[PDB]
């Protein structure tokens, strides 16, 4: 049975102006 | 639907071109997530005010005198961004209003009758209110309506936006009064053109108008501007020949829907890229097909209007009173023989009880108006809806910054002549117990600290001003582990140690039990480690002096106060161990009702002072039900202030410096709004 | 998912559509930059 998480990369942070969002998928930006 | 646009008002199509250029050039340097501009074309300024009220548009730029016509209901519009007029180095917020006249025309200020006059608008600040308000009371009856008597005063004139149908003499020199740039004599440059074309004998503008329209020094050496002292002076010096100072033009917006953060977010990224030759392609503060479009051509920058400041605090009190008297038409004579009843101010429904009982036990000379914080009642004094207050010296500094003055100052020492004697002040201490002997002023990390309230002298300013120079950073919610200080922010640990339930936690008034000196002593006895109070707190709650049982059981000797070097000195000997000497509290009021509040409180003191015995079954103004309400309970008499009536002179140098070392750490919004005024 | 649905709603909302035979150069730049960014939102949305 599975008691652990393998993939964690759903964390993301945005800028203080909230203009751009970074992601942990490639290419790491929308632009 | 782009969902984040700031609508904007243009007054003609001739300004809507400028709005379209500002929109397309401002589209680039903001990303697509940020806000954008949209343009709405309305005919006049007042129709735009009604447009923003009925949620069509969102922003426009108006003068100081038209914000008074913008906040009256059902409009409710607030200034959110104000603009600056000096250089980038020393930003000025006020600007001067002057009256420009042709050379050798032979008028001083007092012969100014029946001569064709060039105004800039109906209700604009520098062009209507100061000229008509200056020459106002020489007019004959009936004064109201104002335009009828000014219309019979000048032999024809041009003031735009006035109703030409009911009044033809105002719209005579102009063909028809139009409230846009389509009228060729509207605005600052338009009123100066009303002087230059020869049709007008006097034109009322600001000081930079003669600079901006002419490029020749000799042609500016021709034209002159007339003073208050009936003299003519050249236009190069407007510091000495100015009529009055007015606040800046502002971008108004709604009061409830806003949205203000998109206006500031838009213009803040606008004045950087587009301010003063910052882009050569587009100009924000200049235009090829007109002048003063959407902004002034004398503006250099935009700063935020603080969120505490509403309309009436923006215009001030002198200017609101001058425009309101100029609308209603009163022109007061005012010899001071009898004084009106003083509208006192009181907070939070215990001071309303004691205040109203004092209102009935007087003849009718003291009335009551309430508030819910002390910070709001200071603003209510500044508006005019109340007159006096009794404040401790930390809020005497705030109300001193804001423009109030102290009048009478409370004594504490019993004497046969205390109306004359100036007391030095009272000593601030911190009180700890016999149960904990490990405590020490050098050892205060992670200990619970009870406080009177935020902004007060002995509870916040004096101790945390001394703790600040050791800990060197502004946050005090991380130094102490816990502690009870009311009035601070609801998130802090300083908020969540206190007891006032429910939803009244950290509310700086008698809703909490822990507010005041004695409530700081309550959290000291119950749940705290150290409290910051006056030196007289422990004798007033020691030994059955309080019938309330928790102080009925207590004793003096167990509680001992601590010095700042780290030793123990007894509460009985307070003089050799104190944090600092803070001044006594003071009664503040506006500068015009100083003599009245002085007179009424001096007479009202002798009836209800400390001479009166048998307090239960009579009235004793200085005693109270141990909660220290409307007055400090151990006052003896309201001392006279002679030669010393200014927060600088009364508070003394050491306390003004001692607060000035904490002024960068202060978070009270009303102090920020009061110190917005200063250039 | 909200940004994906808003992107699809705006693009198909532009597919009614307003039909000029000619536009300005900066208007054309505003167009291609505009719905190009909507492709960036959508294709950035699917894998997330
Ligand atoms: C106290 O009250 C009495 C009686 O009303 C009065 O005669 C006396 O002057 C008062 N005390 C002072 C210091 O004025
Ligand atoms: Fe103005
Ligand atoms: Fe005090």
């Amino acid at each position: 049975s599975t008691n652990t998480t393998d993939n964690i990369d759903y964390f993301d942070i945005s800028d203080e102006s909230n203009y751009y969002l970074i992601s942990q998928l490639r290419p790491h930006f929308s632009n | 639907v782009p969902d984040k646009t700031v609508r904007w008002c243009a007054v003609s199509e001739h300004e809507a071109t400028k709005c379209q250029s500002f929109r397309d050039h401002m589209k680039s340097v903001i990303p697509s997530d940020g806000p954008s501009v949209a343009c709405v074309k309305k005919a006049s300024y007042l129709d735009c005010i009604r447009a923003i009220a009925a949620n069509e548009a969102d922003a426009v730029t108006l003068d100081a005198g038209l914000v008074y016509d913008a906040y009256l209901a059902p409009n409710n519009l607030k200034p959110v961004v104000a603009e600056f007029y000096g250089s980038k180095e020393d930003p000025q917020t006020f600007y001067y209003a002057v009256a420009v006249v042709k050379k050798d025309s032979g008028f001083q200020m007092n012969q100014l009758r029946g001569k064709k006059s060039c105004h800039t608008g109906l209700g604009r600040s520098a062009g209507w209110n100061i000229p008509i308000g200056l020459l106002y009371c020489d007019l004959p009856e009936p004064r109201k309506p104002l335009e009828k008597a000014v219309a019979n005063f000048f032999s024809g004139s041009c003031a735009p936006c006035a109703d030409g149908t009911d009044f033809p003499q105002l719209c005579q020199l102009c063909p028809g009064c139009g409230c846009s740039t389509l009228n060729q004599y509207f605005g600052y440059s338009g009123a100066f053109k009303c002087l230059k074309d020869g049709a007008g004998d006097v034109a009322f503008v600001k000081h930079s108008t003669i600079f901006e329209n002419l490029a020749n020094k000799a042609d500016r050496d021709q034209y002159e501007l007339l003073c208050l002292d009936n003299t003519r002076k050249p236009v190069d010096e407007y510091k000495d020949c100015h009529l009055a100072q007015v606040p800046s033009h502002t971008v108004v917006a709604r009061s409830m829907g806003g949205k203000e953060d998109l206006i500031w977010e838009l213009l803040n990224q606008a004045q950087e890229h587009f301010g003063k030759d910052k882009s050569k392609e587009f100009q924000l503060f200049s235009s090829p097909h007109g002048k003063d479009l959407l902004f002034k051509d004398s503006a250099h920058g935009f700063l935020k209007v603080p969120p505490r400041m509403d309309a009436k605090m923006y215009l001030g009190y002198e200017y609101v009173t001058a425009i309101r008297n100029l609308r209603e038409g009163t022109c007061p004579e005012a010899p001071t023989d009898e004084c009106k009843p003083v509208k006192w101010c009181a907070l939070s429904h215990h001071e309303r009880l004691k205040c109203d009982e004092w209102s009935v036990n007087s003849v009718g000379k003291i009335e009551c108006v309430s508030a819910e914080t002390t910070e709001d009642c200071i603003a209510k004094i500044m508006n005019g809806e109340a007159d006096a207050m009794s404040l401790d010296g930390g809020f005497v500094y705030i109300a001193g910054k804001c423009g109030l003055v102290p009048v009478l100052a409370e004594n504490y020492n019993k004497s046969d002549n205390c109306e004359d004697t100036p007391e030095a002040g009272y000593f601030a201490v911190a009180v700890v117990k016999k149960s904990a002997s490990d405590l020490t002023w050098d050892n205060l990390k992670g200990k619970k600290s009870c406080h009177t309230a935020v902004g007060r002298t002995a509870g916040w300013n004096i101790p945390m001003g001394l703790l600040y120079n050791k800990i060197n950073h502004c946050r005090f919610d991380e130094f102490f582990s816990e502690g009870c200080a009311p009035g601070s922010k609801k998130d802090s640990s300083l908020c969540k140690l206190c007891m006032g339930s429910g939803l009244n936690l950290c509310e700086p008034n008698n809703k909490e039990g822990y507010y005041g000196y004695t409530g700081a002593f309550r959290c000291l006895v119950e749940k705290g480690d150290v409290a910051f109070v006056k030196h007289q707190t422990v004798p007033q709650n020691t030994g059955g002096k309080n019938p309330d049982p928790w102080a009925k059981n207590l004793n003096e000797k167990d509680y001992e106060l601590l010095c700042l070097d780290g030793t123990r000195k007894p509460v009985e000997e307070y003089a050799n161990c104190h944090l600092a000497r803070a001044p006594n509290h003071a009664v503040v009021t506006r500068k015009d009702k100083e003599a009245c509040v002085h007179k009424i409180l001096r007479q009202q003191q002798h009836l209800f002072g400390s001479n009166v015995t048998d307090c239960s079954g009579n009235f004793c103004l200085f005693r109270s039900e141990t909660k220290d309400l409307l007055f400090r309970d151990d006052t003896v008499c309201l001392a006279k202030l002679h030669d010393r009536n200014t927060y600088e002179k009364y508070l003394g140098e050491e306390y003004v410096k001692a607060v000035g070392n904490l002024r960068k750490c202060s978070t009270s919004s009303l102090l920020e709004a009061c110190t917005f005024r200063r250039p | 998912l909200q940004k994906v649905k808003h992107s699809i709603d705006q693009v198909t909302a532009l597919s009614d559509g307003v039909k000029p035979k000619q536009v300005t150069k900066n208007r054309l730049k505003e167009y291609y930059f505009n719905i190009g960014n909507y492709y960036s939102i959508f294709k950035f949305g699917k894998d997330s």
